[PDB]
């Protein structure tokens, strides 16, 4: 039955466009969440840079407040990390769905639908991996800023610790 | 490691490793929180593309988790 | 105060001397000697205790 | 082997010899032979008759198994 198989093919086309809709939506939600995560990342990066500028007693009445703000930034960034990772899990779920839909398409000879889905998947995956590249740059820059924060803290506090040993030796010994 | 396996007809392997031209073996180290009496190790290859299933698997076990044997 | 190394050396030498008469299992003896003498990651340049 | 053994002693001696030694025929106070359900099941079949049981007793088998249990 050519009519039966043609209606079947159009049904699979419907599955393919509804999966492309869901995949697009999940990609958009994922991109948003990735973006806000990256925002919190760059924020925490700049906050660590500021805190590094505030290392030592120079302004404790600032160091402790930038520290508290950094705690809030950490919390926001990490909760958004988990959120957008659940979102990305759902995104990979949608990618797998759209691929299985292309698989059903090829099976029913809706090759046009299959190729449309495949090209949609490629576009979506590329755009996703672009926002993922931005997120990974932001994470790298946060890591570097934290590394420099750790270097500066360990240096300044190490010199202050040596000075504290020397200051304990200045008296009564 | 997820307890729930993916659907057997999933078109993409849950995990994939691209071999360098000079690489024969890839390694996966599973650290457990505490020692267990290991009895079996189950590995599920990607059923959709069985050509990527490893040709052989060398199992090393570490009771202390540091010195593999 | 006293080191256990002389005692352990004596004990393992006795155990190794027991290998031939089948009073000690080779696999477990080797595993134990390696484990006890590695002080914990194996390395070819370690001098056994 | 048990069915075709010329005498019950012929079959019992290897069993008793095995029961009288440890791993690979070793000796020692605490060394005892390895038993298993198939080997134990076989020994019971060997010890199925009164003549075999009498012979097992006569060759120190009972003391041997009792000594081994302790």
């Amino acid at each position: 039955s050519l009519s039966s198989e043609a209606l079947m093919r159009r049904a699979v086309s419907l599955v393919t466009d509804s999966t492309s809709t869901f995949l697009s939506q999940t990609t958009y939600a994922l991109i948003e969440a990735i973006t806000e995560y990256t925002k919190a990342v760059y924020t925490l990066t700049s906050l660590y840079r500021q805190y590094t500028s505030l290392l030592g007693k120079m302004n404790s009445e600032e160091e402790d407040e930038v520290w508290q703000v950094i705690i809030g930034a950490r919390a926001e960034m990490t909760s958004k990390h988990q959120e957008y990772l659940k979102l990305e899990t759902t995104w990979m779920t949608a990618v797998g769905l759209s691929e299985m839909a292309a698989e059903a398409a090829y099976q029913t000879g809706a090759d046009q639908a299959s190729i449309t889905a495949r090209n949609h998947i490629q576009l979506v995956k590329l755009q996703v991996e672009e926002v993922h590249q931005l997120s990974r740059k932001a994470e790298t820059k946060l890591a570097e800023a934290q590394i420099e924060e750790l270097r500066q803290k360990t240096q300044e506090e190490g010199e202050e610790r040596a000075e504290s040993e020397q200051e304990a030796y200045l008296r009564e010994d | 490691l997820q307890a729930t396996p993916p659907h057997r007809r999933a078109r993409s392997a849950a995990w994939s490793y691209i071999f360098l031209p000079e690489e024969a073996w890839c390694d996966l180290t599973i650290h457990l929180p505490a020692a267990v009496l290991l009895k079996e190790i189950h590995i599920q290859p990607h059923l959709a593309s069985l050509a990527t299933c490893p040709s052989s698997v060398s199992v090393e076990v570490s009771a202390d988790g540091v010195n593999m044997l | 105060q006293l080191s256990s190394v002389p005692m352990l050396n004596v004990c393992f030498n006795k155990l190794f001397s027991m290998l031939q008469v089948h009073h000690v299992q080779l696999e477990s003896l080797l595993q134990l000697w390696l484990t006890l003498s590695l002080n914990f990651l194996y390395n070819a340049n370690r001098i056994p205790v | 082997l048990s069915k075709k053994a010329s005498t019950v002693h012929m079959m019992l001696q290897p069993i008793l010899t095995y029961m009288a030694c440890g791993y690979m025929g070793r000796q020692g106070s605490l060394a005892t032979c390895q038993l298993s359900e198939p080997l134990l099941w076989f020994i019971l079949r060997v010890l199925d008759t009164s003549d075999a049981l009498k012979a097992f007793h006569d060759m120190g088998g009972v003391q041997l198994i009792c000594n081994n249990m302790v």
